[PDB]
RNA sequence: CAUGUCAUGUCAUGAGUCCAUGGCAUGGCAUGGC
RNA sequence: CAUGUCAUGUCAUGAGUCCAUGGCAUGGCAUGGC
């Protein structure tokens, strides 16, 4: 069959945790300019940190707060608010998705 | 035509959820408080239980018109419970339908040996799931359901349940007719009570005892007032003992009789 | 600026983010599937149907749905992302506007 | 506009019933104990109180759809005692209107002195007058009317009473959120519980501490668990603190930090 | 035959009979005075209410409007009893026929 | 006013000892037949009830027996049985009173 | 929500009463159900 | 009908884990309401 138990689960927390991730990302994270700072004087910044700037996430996490900072967080913001925009009954995708590729994502199953 | 037949849970939705044991969502970390309490059956189950004690209550007033409190009370203890309930959740295979997150399989498991409380638990839920489902019409039918099977229950708690006993057909004034046709103050004319009530044994016996120790009539009831009374109806019966006894304080001088001593 | 506290959390979150998406991509159907499911609900398994009263299987379902189709957009670039930095390399690496990145170092001034 | 409008009792017979108390009936001997059942209000109070149960349950349950079993339960108490409902019965001068065969006056007597659940059971008599009475249209006039009624003892309960405290908003895994920023096993880093719930002081406080004494955070809470967590959350705030024990952290060899000592 | 046990029964049962007729005799109204609270309730005191409901306050009313008028029959002849009774009259003193006290003696031969 | 609650109180209880005193005749007095033996022959009897057999008691019981044992119990069949026939609403009478004497009572008080 | 068993107070009940039996209220103790 | 606090068992949770935190079941003790 389709659509196993364990399976939804691990699904259900996996979705949970990506949008706990975002935030916390947006939340801690500064933009580019001061990964940028820092990065470049290390002189300045504290010991511990060195390995991390090393490293891609600080990066990865400054560039997804300046698209924050910005518009086109895209995908990212219709995430978020995910969780309140849905409603028990909804068969609409509510999504940037075309629907008219959902049809042909119907047939392509068949 | 047994047992009666389930009233159906339209809602599919609500029909799953009376049968989610919390062992199965509250262990989900990624879920709300508010999540798991809309996931699980335990409102279902709390509301049922205010349901089920509604309409039994209403059920045994109806049927029992005479009864006093302590007999709708002690009747109502019998339908409600969660023993009771639980053989009906059994009955409905309610039982295996259940979802939880351990073996409810395996009797060397502790579940197996304590009180399957849960298998009660479910039962409410059912009902419970019938009033949020189509609360206007699941009503009636839950009364309409529930009377049958309170029926049986019905008719063996109100035979073998002392509680139950009618206390009617007896004579409240009995003692008194019985002191009024013998007794005399030096007769020391008195009841003992040789057994009050327990729970083990929820019977009172008492036994009319004149000054001597002679035995004149014993009874048995739900309690002392009421074995004394029967005790007293007991020697009430016997008109050889009276008639002794009766002619007996005719024998006494009215000086002699009027003491204790 | 830069505490270690907040520098230890946001590796870990950002490390999270890329395994949850991972996981989802490849756990989850499309909508197709759920949508299949959410319709007719009979043969449906009694366990997973409180799921579909929740947001979480949707969501999933949806991204899913992006993968199968092209604009995963900043999706893809993300996970992607570890295997393209490197430390000497100062580009943004992203999709973002150059230009954006000149107004906002004035903007911090 | 206070108090609610009284739901009327149609039939005459009833509404006298309803304030009868049993010492008037009971001690008159020619009457039979189905005649004293029928006479004073005693199953009245005993359907009244299931009633009473029955739509208050289901006011919160519908009013709170997020309300635990716990929550429900708790609210519930607030709304059936008999101290509550003595209060409303007072209110509606049910109070005066009863008969007894003693004195409800003269405070220097031991009824006064008690807990008047007198006064309660003639409320629930009331509500039970009105379902005998007519069942059917008395019954939607006794959820509106004990709708209105609630209203404020709700209020007042879901403010200041703790175990009616929401638990959302807060974060079940803040213990181990603290643990992962900071602790390790030689740091030693535990909670005690400074004071557990008592009846007087249904509060608990827990305090989070590391292995030398430092107190990191303090919490309060229904429970030890809810205290616990909050003392979490207490210490999470704290940011100068965690990031000083999360550089000390990193100080320790972890061939050190692996062990207890 | 004739045990004491119910002789004294007897004798007390008889005098509480008549006492008993006295009283309500005596206490009881008439079917006007009952039949005027029983119809519209309203007036009457709440107290007496249950006693409407039950046979012995109507009972009651029904012998004192026997009283009231002629025909108490029976009862009359049972309250002036006493006084009538004498030791060595042996006649009945009541309104049976003494045709039937003969075919009676000759039943319980 | 007219019914004081404590003359109903007396009156309900005089009622009921008044019917529970007739049964109770009816249930140990004999007839007038086992009266009049034992009132004649003295030196059968019991020494107890001697002085019983002289008052007018046990000749009253044993002549309402007898009319018991014969018909023409009249008022006194109807009024053991009248807690029976008594129905919470009923405006008859009930009993072997002519109901023309019922009006002509009426106006005599008015 | 009722039950059982006591103590005190109070009001009643009964026909040999210097006796006997109950109702209620208050306060203990205990039982049983939700 | 719920609550509180423990013991045992079992299943989970978490990011320095030889550490830390919870869910359930069974069994105690205690609290509160009807
Ligand atoms: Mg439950
Ligand atoms: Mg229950
Ligand atoms: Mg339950
Ligand atoms: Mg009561
Ligand atoms: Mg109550
Ligand atoms: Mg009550
Ligand atoms: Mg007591
Ligand atoms: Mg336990």
């Amino acid at each position: 069959s389709n659509y196993k138990y364990l399976e939804v689960i691990q699904l259900e927390h996996a979705v949970t945790k990506l949008v706990e991730s975002y935030n916390k990302i947006i939340e801690l994270s500064p933009n580019l300019v001061a990964y940028n700072e820092a990065v470049n004087n290390q002189d300045r910044v504290p010991v511990q940190i060195l390995p991390s700037l090393s490293r891609y996430q600080l990066k990865l996490a400054a560039e997804l707060k300046t698209l924050h900072d910005l518009k086109k967080d895209a995908i990212l913001t219709e995430i978020t608010d995910y969780e309140n925009e849905f409603d028990t009954e909804q068969k609409q995708p509510i999504l940037q998705e075309i629907s008219k590729a959902d049809m042909e994502k119907l047939e392509k199953l068949e | 035509k047994w047992p009666p037949k389930l009233p159906e849970i339209q809602d599919l939705a609500i029909r799953a959820r009376v049968f989610i044991h919390k062992s199965t969502i509250k262990d989900k970390v990624y879920l709300s408080g508010s999540e798991m309490i809309n996931a699980h059956n335990e409102r279902l189950e709390f509301l049922g239980d205010s349901i089920l004690n509604s309409v039994m209550t209403l059920i045994i007033y109806n049927k029992f018109p005479d009864y006093s409190e302590g007999q709708l009370s002690t009747l109502r203890m019998n339908l409600v419970s969660n023993e009771q309930i639980k053989q009906w959740s059994i009955m409905y295979n309610f039982h295996e339908k259940l979802k939880t997150n351990f073996d409810l399989k395996d009797e060397n498991s502790n579940f197996q040996n304590g009180k399957l409380k849960l298998y009660a638990d479910v039962f409410e839920a059912y009902i419970g799931g019938l009033m949020e489902d189509d609360p206007r019409n699941n009503l009636p039918k839950i009364r309409k359901w529930l009377r049958k099977l309170a029926k049986p229950v019905i008719e063996e708690a109100t035979r073998n349940q002392v509680a139950l006993e009618k206390t009617d057909k007896l004579d409240m004034n009995a003692k008194r007719q019985l002191y009024s046709l013998i007794g005399y103050a030096s007769l020391r004319l008195h009841y003992v009570t040789v057994k009050k009530p327990t729970a083990v044994d929820p019977n009172s016996i008492v036994e009319c005892r004149v000054g001597d120790g002679t035995v004149l009539g014993t009874g048995v009831g739900r309690n002392i007032k009421i074995a004394g009374i029967r005790a007293a109806e007991n020697a009430l019966r016997d008109k050889k003992m009276l008639d002794f006894y009766a002619k007996q304080r005719a024998a006494i001088p009215r000086s002699e009789s009027v003491l204790k001593d």
